């Protein structure tokens, strides 16, 4: 009838040995996992009805007589961030059947960080407020007003500098409107750059 | 290649109909209909373990299938309602082991007036930024559109890039107690402060909306909101 997974979410960095977990009842078999990515992709990642199984860094086992199962990631990377489900047939019928997911977040070690809040002018009156550098421990407030927007941070990598980076965007049209005053609605760590 | 499905996006007006297209071509007898809603898990609509035979899933109310032929699994929204706004995914399995289309993104709204392109602005590195990292960010921000249909790139010189980049992953909402209130979305393009401040570079972002068709007819005093590239860009900066 149910496959059940857990935990609700896992956030680590980059590195780290992930687990989720699947409970399932015994009306369902014939164990699967998938990896969602964040432009909706679904792909295979194991059939496991039963014992252990590897592909690459990714591992997974299923006890079937415990009625559950387990995906394993080694050393995380930020690509595999996404939502993972595991999903079963009900018994005698070839239906598929899936959890609600585990949202996995791999965040990047940040090396050097610099966090600063910067001003952008519009290409063709108009800016925005980019928030930058800082590390991955940093969150990013929801705006606390129904016309300052916030953005969640973002992680962007610069490939052939091996550089990755966290950013938040904010902006509005209001007249008082102060990039000093966008990201300390919310906090930002013991240092954060404010030029001019 | 593999499971294909068709249309990636489309926009109904309540009460009309359209079939989501699944084809897949590896000889697979099982295949299965899923409608997944923001944040949730996959739900069954429709399953077929053979050409001929189909059987309702978890979900199969206002749903119809058929199943003809073993490539072909059409699921069919016969009288669309506002609940069936969804992505939807066809999947076939063989051996146990599954395979997914890319998805079908369908908005149902009850006035195609609720349908807005996106407005896309492109904003300039800050000089501190380029002082102070040896970097420089241009942000992209697409604002005011509804359905999120959209596919956002960059262009650098004329070409997509990939690197440097970031999109948000979930657009926001405009006003945030609304079911259909329009939608911001912001992307980051990152270079270093020495391709930035050449004026021999070029930099677009691109807004792929996708929109009404011409089976949709339109009475407001505005442009049809038809599919279409809402572009803004800039011009790297010595000064």
């Amino acid at each position: 009838i149910q496959v059940e997974q857990s935990p609700p979410d896992l956030i680590l960095q980059e590195g780290a040995n992930s687990t989720l977990r699947c409970n399932f009842s015994d009306s369902v078999n014939n164990l699967q996992w998938f990896h969602q990515n964040p432009w909706g992709q679904l792909i295979n990642l194991f059939y496991i009805p039963s014992g252990t199984k590897q592909n690459g860094r990714l591992s997974a086992t299923t006890v079937a007589t415990e009625r559950y199962s387990l995906l394993y990631i080694s050393s995380s990377q930020t690509t595999d961030s996404g939502v993972y489900f595991c999903a079963a047939l009900i018994q005698g019928a070839q239906k598929l059947v899936f959890g609600q997911g585990t949202r996995l977040t791999i965040n990047p070690n940040i090396q050097n960080p610099d966090p600063a809040v910067y001003q952008l002018r519009d290409s063709k009156d108009k800016s925005v407020c980019l928030f930058t550098d800082f590390d991955s421990q940093t969150n990013v407030s929801q705006s606390k007003d129904s016309d300052v927007y916030i953005t969640d941070k973002c992680v962007l990598d610069m490939r052939s500098m091996d550089f990755k980076s966290n950013s938040a965007v904010a902006w509005s049209n209001k007249s008082d409107f102060a990039c000093a005053n966008a990201f300390n609605n919310s906090i930002i760590p013991e240092d954060t750059f404010f030029p001019s | 290649a593999g499971v294909t499905q068709t249309p990636k996006f489309r926009i109904l007006k309540i009460g009309q109909s359209m079939t989501l297209q699944c084809t897949q071509d590896m000889n697979h007898n099982y295949m299965y209909w899923y409608r997944q809603d923001p944040g949730m898990g996959l739900k069954l609509i429709y399953y077929s373990v053979g050409a001929g035979i189909t059987d309702k899933g978890e979900v199969p109310n206002g749903y119809n299938v058929s199943r003809s032929t073993t490539e072909d699994f059409p699921l069919r929204l016969e009288l669309a309602a506002p609940s069936q706004t969804s992505v939807y995914f066809c999947a076939s399995t063989y051996h146990g082991t599954g395979y997914f289309g890319e998805g079908s993104w369908l908005t149902v709204v009850e006035d195609l007036n609720k349908v807005f392109p996106p407005e896309v602005a492109v904003f300039e590195p800050s000089e501190a930024e380029i002082s102070h990292t040896q970097k420089a960010t241009l942000v992209c921000l697409a604002t005011g559109f509804f359905p999120d249909h959209v596919e956002l790139s960059w262009w650098v010189n004329g070409k997509e890039v990939h690197s440097g980049v970031c999109t948000d992953p979930q657009p926001l909402k405009e006003q945030p107690a609304l079911n259909d209130s329009r939608y911001a979305l912001s992307s980051r393009l990152r270079v270093s402060a020495t391709f930035w401040q050449n004026p021999r570079n070029h930099f677009r972002c691109q807004v792929q909306f996708y929109g009404l068709s011409e089976n949709d007819e339109w009475t407001q005093d505005r442009a049809k909101p038809v599919t279409q590239i809402v572009s803004a860009e800039a011009w790297g900066r010595a000064d």
